[PDB]
């Protein structure tokens, strides 16, 4: 079975470089043309490059020509993507793919991508790494119809994704809901993580959200407590 | 030049025939064969149709392809729940020497019970007020379909600016979630009696209300 595994992706600032690699197995690598295809968050598939079986020629998308180089090492069954002078519009998931035909594409013939890899994410942003500011979202004294009290944490203005939030050191998993983060106009992210608890407990028990932002190494525990009312 | 054109969406009820078109030029579809891919966003696509009308083994018989001139289509003959994904067509352009994707189509399997949203509203934290900032958070869960309209109101009046709202995102639930954040100054916050988050979903509007009344 043909496997393609992409590697190298990261978070960089504009003008900087990366190199992606795509390691393969389950086929005679040197026989096929190989692709790079990307996908910008919320957008469609966009072809980046192709390289012939023997690497004798390579073709690029207009947007990338001159900043990107596709190359291959048929000895080590690996495909590279050298990405220079990276631009925020290059943010995406990068896939390698195999061309299913006879080593190239032409006016005669082009099979197209047959097997794909899993993707490696690339983020190019003007932002720098920022740890979050962590605020408790205290459980309201205002009753609600039902056996509900909601409390949470606000994980505000971080970069980059992701962040890890657990509750009571992950000893609480029941009725936690951590929402998808917003990407503010800042370039920074914010998320919220809520626990709906039976209002009887609120005050009988203690709730702390544990927030871990690996990229910054910002680890914060916020105790979330009923207001003095 | 750069793009195949697809309709942004195609829908139907389960068991119907749903087809997807893909409009190109002389230089790509007119010249070369067309592939179709099925993809869940950000995840690896999968080849569904190659060389206009061929199918790889494992692909269901209800998928067919067709091409003529500079146009191609995908047919789904008996729409099933599994078929809710993105679809791309693709082809090599002999003039540009490039491999061109279609702009892509989302399918939705029509019906599915409408689900009202759960609205949960938090006022600014004390500790964030000390930092001289204020965020109000409106969290909106367990809705279907994924189309909501969030408004912010202060006393009797629509809140101008400072609103960030996420685009709704499907849960494993098959229902949606969305957040909305209102940024103010602690003085704005404190200069009103009440703040509301109002969410309108399929002609129904839910409102939650918070007040600077911590122990007042």
């Amino acid at each position: 079975e043909v496997q393609l595994v992409q590697s190298g992706g990261g978070v960089v600032q504009p003008g900087r470089s990366l190199r992606l690699s795509c390691s393969s197995s389950g086929f005679i690598f040197s026989s096929y043309a190989m692709y790079w295809v990307r996908q910008a968050p919320g957008k469609g598939l966009e072809w980046v490059a192709i390289i012939w079986d023997d690497g004798s020629d390579q073709h690029y998308a207009d947007s990338v020509k001159g900043r990107f180089t596709i190359s291959r090492n048929d000895s080590k069954n690996t495909l590279f993507l050298q990405m220079d002078s990276l631009r925020p519009e290059d943010t995406g998931v990068y896939f390698c793919a195999r061309d299913g035909g006879h080593g190239f594409c032409s006016s005669a013939s082009c099979f197209g991508p047959d097997y794909w890899g899993q993707g490696t994410p690339v983020t190019v942003s003007s932002a720098s790494t920022k740890g979050p500011s962590v605020f408790p979202l205290a459980p309201s004294s205002k009753s609600t119809s039902g056996g509900t009290a909601a409390l949470g944490c606000l994980v505000k203005d971080y970069f980059p994704q992701p962040v890890t939030v657990s509750w009571n050191s992950g000893a609480l998993t029941s009725g936690v809901h951590t929402f998808p983060a917003v990407l503010q106009s800042s370039g920074l992210y914010s998320l919220s993580s809520v626990v709906t608890v039976p209002s009887s407990s609120l005050g009988t028990q203690t709730y702390i959200c544990n927030v871990n932002h690996k990229p910054s190494n910002t680890k914060v525990d916020k105790r979330v407590e009923p207001k003095s009312c | 030049q750069s793009v195949l054109t697809q309709p942004p969406s195609a829908s139907g009820t389960p068991g119907q025939r749903v087809t997807i078109s893909c409009s190109g030029t002389s230089s790509n579809i007119g010249s070369s064969t067309v592939n179709w891919y099925q993809q869940l966003p950000g995840m690896a696509p999968k080849l569904l149709i190659y060389r206009d009308a061929m199918r790889p083994s494992g692909v269901p018989d209800r998928f067919s392809g067709s091409k003529s001139g500079a146009s191609a289509s995908l047919a789904i003959g008996g729409l099933q729940s599994e078929d809710e994904t993105d679809y791309y067509c693709a082809a090599w352009d002999v003039s540009l020497n490039a491999y061109v994707f279609g702009t892509g189509t989302k399918v939705t399997v029509l019906g599915q019970p409408k689900a009202n949203p759960t609205v949960t509203l938090f006022p600014p934290s004390s500790e964030e007020l000390q930092a001289n900032k204020a965020t109000l958070v409106c969290l909106i869960s367990d809705f279907y379909p994924g189309a909501v309209t969030v408004a912010w109101k202060a006393d009797g009046s629509p809140v101008k600016a400072g609103v960030e709202t996420t685009k709704p995102s499907k849960q494993s639930n098959n229902k949606y979630a969305a957040s909305s954040y209102l940024s103010l100054t602690p003085e704005q916050w404190k200069s009103h009696r009440s703040y509301s988050c109002q969410v309108t979903h399929e002609g129904s509007t839910v409102e939650k209300t918070v007040a600077p009344t911590e122990c007042s």
